[PDB]
């Protein structure tokens, strides 16, 4: 039930990632959200194994 | 039920209590297509105008979220075997935001009837016209559990939206209507495609027998009068089956 | 059993007879409700036809699908004491005889019979 | 009753028994038609269920749901002379006794049999 | 009529019975299969109605609508030997009397009971 | 079975959708009852009762046609389901009138 | 387990045998519904295959590829007593011996056997 | 039963046992035809599930879904001797003892063993 | 055989128990993989049907599709000591006797039996 906005940014290792699809308005009732996410900087640096 | 005072005032404790515990009324601006279909419902020729008038009026009670007519499982027949037309005006109400499943106790709907028809009914001491009798009803819940199998192979977006749609469909199901498997499968097929494996199952928690419920051979869930289906939980059995196979 | 699983009581329906003596609340007496959307449960019909089949096989007689008077026939055989098989041995004082006594169908032993006749 | 309210006569359909005796024409015997599809009326099935259940509870027996031979047991209770309870007092000269007489399920009172034994 | 034409055998359905003695082989003990949308055939119900009506009409009785225990009354009339007609003329020595002899219901000749009483 | 009670617009829509679905049915493909029911559930909504049955004309047997246990019209291949006529009927009574 | 997780009970399908004692609710008795669209779950056929394979490998025997009757051999070697290995030791104390004692199959001790032969 | 209803006989497919001894035409031994447009019938699979479940339940054992070797364990308990219950009642003369007799798995009454042990 | 032709090993899937001993590299232990575009192979189901049906016909019994517990009765007859038929002749000095022996279930010859009891 918590609130969500389009300004979600994730920090994986040293890189930053952002939502690709549209983020739902509310966190679903299951309590877990799976999101398609793309890197912020183009190139081979965004690739990682984390 | 509980809240705090934002601005501090000397001599007044910060903890305040919601007298009644509910906050009704909140509604949004009416759109253009909804207004068009409401206006077109005023000019056109309407049989049984009284029933729709009463439903539109009863929808003005605080925290009344939905109004439904008497469901199909709520008809009747005489000894000769012909349908009987009801002489009163009766329907249901759903407070989907305050109580569980939106089903209210009998006292609330009794007060709604007393406000709508009067006491005694039919004398024009209420909103309803003179010589207009009837009664608002409520329903008792029947807890149903829903299990979706074969959904792990879908992308997370598809499984998420299918779960949401099944939940929203079961929550809005009117009182006195069966919860057929075919309806859930078409809430699934309309998303996953016509060649996807998807199986749904409707059960009762702990396999307990519940009043106002009968499992037809089909696997559906027949629900009798004055009862309403209630989503206990939606569970997904992702037995690791995926597209890759690792 | 031959009752409907999710039915109603006798007084909430029509063509329903209550006062039926059933063993255990587990399987009470419920009848089909008077609602347009009720279809006869096939399993209940199976129970009914099984009951009439078990009844029709009584007295050793076999059932015939063509003719339909069979239960009348077994009932007639029930009230056909002339069809009762003759006894092979000789009765003693401890045997019983049925008769209408003071208006009620009861039984009496041979000993009371010989006592009354010797008087 | 157990008949169909809007049914046809016995001769117009199949599996129908004619010549059924009824109390006046207000209780006609009608059966389902072989023509246009009709679902069996649940209330008529209620009538049939009530009839069978009342038949079971005769002779002071109770209905059972675990097994499916109740009416067979009741038919065994009928035609079984031995079941009949014994008489408390002594059989008086006026009472009647059963027995097959000239191939007829008749009864004769004690007076005649005492006359025979004395004669 | 009864034993629905396209039915299964005992253990392929629920509430069915077995040992159903049937004349010939073309009258098989069948029962409604327990799957979705199977509907009770009207004609079968016609046959069951015919059987029940013949059973009630037996013993010369008539059927009534306002009574749901007609079969119970007919069964009681099958029992209660006090409903049997009296014998018009005097009985002869070769007649038969019904009774519970050695725990089994049987008939014995008048000659035997007279031999017993004279002893 | 059970369209007569719906407003004539919905019945006309359901007919012009069923005939068009059966016309364009690929050869050697079953005309299952589920696919037909789901054309009524879309316009009629979840509160309607609406049953669908498939039969052969005059109950005659045709080469390459069988009916599954669930009522599906199973078609042997090198065959195609062609519509003969869609018919509406009402046998289950309801309070839709009054 | 071998039960389809998205399944039903007996009275909701056919060819399902319940009365299956399970070690809790986490392995419930569930079967496939009587529909024409469901597909058999391969991850359950793996459970059935594992069950039968572990059954064949009992008694040290090895599964084989040209014999569709391996379980038959395993059953024969399970019942056939004579293939049981000879006791590679002299008998002693109270090594129980099997038998059909009083009707119920059981075993008796050596001394219990010698008590009767001593007398 | 566990056979496919619309399938072919044994010699018209692959992996089909021939000579299966059924109990009459009613239950014909048919297997899934090769072809391609054929899928495992869930109602058929229910039968195999049920057979294996009953086999596991036999001998008073309960099903466990966390283990895949249940039928193997019930087979081992079938062969194992002192898994059998011990006997408390005294062995009468006419009991049985099983073993090897001319290379056959049979049993012999206690008479023969005592008579041989006399010598 | 009863395995999948192009499946995976035991650890590359679920509900797959390994340690299955097979004779040679041919038709090894391969189970269905966890891909949801894989359906059960009908011929493998024909193989599992063959295995179950051959398991039923052990001991000369016949398989009835009407019942769902045939393998349970087969397993019961397997463990039922009293099932073993009577030995047609008199025993001798070399025959073997069943039973457990210090938890080492085996066979004992009448030789050592008479040697121990004659003491």
């Amino acid at each position: 039930g918590s609130a969500l906005n389009q300004g979600l940014r994730f920090q994986f290792g040293n890189q930053t990632y952002e939502p690709a699809s549209v983020v739902p308005d509310q966190l679903p009732a299951t309590g877990i959200l799976v999101l398609r996410v793309s890197a912020v900087n183009p190139g081979p640096s965004g690739n990682a194994r984390v | 039920t509980d809240g705090t005072l934002v601005t501090p005032v000397p001599g007044i404790s910060s903890a305040v209590t919601a007298y009644g515990g509910n906050f009704c009324g909140g509604s949004d601006e009416e759109e253009c297509e909804q207004f068009r279909t409401r206006y077109l419902q005023r000019l056109q020729y309407q049989p049984r105008f009284t029933v729709e008038w009463l439903k539109s009026k009863a929808a003005e009670w605080p925290c009344v979220t939905d109004v439904f007519d008497l469901g199909p499982n709520c008809c009747a027949v005489n000894a000769l075997g012909e349908v009987v037309c009801p002489n009163n005006f009766e329907f249901y109400v759903l407070f989907r935001d305050t109580f569980d499943c939106g089903l209210a106790p009998q006292c609330v709907v009794d007060e709604i009837t007393d406000w709508l028809f009067g006491s005694p009914q039919g004398l024009g001491l209420g909103e309803a016209e003179f010589g207009i009798c009837g009664k608002v009803r409520t329903a008792a819940p029947v807890k149903l559990d829903i299990i979706l199998d074969g959904l792990s192979c879908a992308t997370p977006a598809q499984s998420r939206v299918v779960e949401e749609r099944v939940t929203d469909f079961v929550n809005r199901l009117p009182p006195s209507t069966n919860l057929t498997i075919d309806q859930l499968r078409f809430i699934g097929l309309q998303v996953l495609g016509p060649s996807f494996n998807f199986n749904v199952a409707i059960r009762s928690p702990n396999d307990a027998v519940q009043p106002g419920l009968r499992f037809t051979s089909c696997g559906d869930a027949e629900i009798d009068c004055d009862y309403k289906a209630c989503l206990n939980s939606v569970v997904v059995i992702n037995n690791n089956v995926t597209t890759s196979g690792c | 059993g031959i009752f409907f699983s999710g039915g109603l009581a006798c007084n909430l329906t029509v063509n329903a007879a209550c006062g039926i003596a059933t063993t255990g609340d587990d399987c009470p007496a419920l009848y089909y409700p008077p609602k347009c959307n009720v279809q006869v449960d096939p399993l209940q019909m199976n129970a009914v036809i099984s009951e009439i089949a078990n009844a029709i096989n009584a007295f050793g007689n076999t059932y015939d699908c063509s003719r339909l008077d069979n239960l009348k026939q077994v009932l007639n055989r029930a009230r056909n004491i002339c069809d009762l098989p003759p006894f092979g041995d000789a009765p003693d004082m401890d045997d019983r005889i049925a008769g209408c006594f003071d208006g009620q169908s009861s039984t009496v032993t041979v000993q009371q019979l010989v006592n009354l006749v010797l008087g």
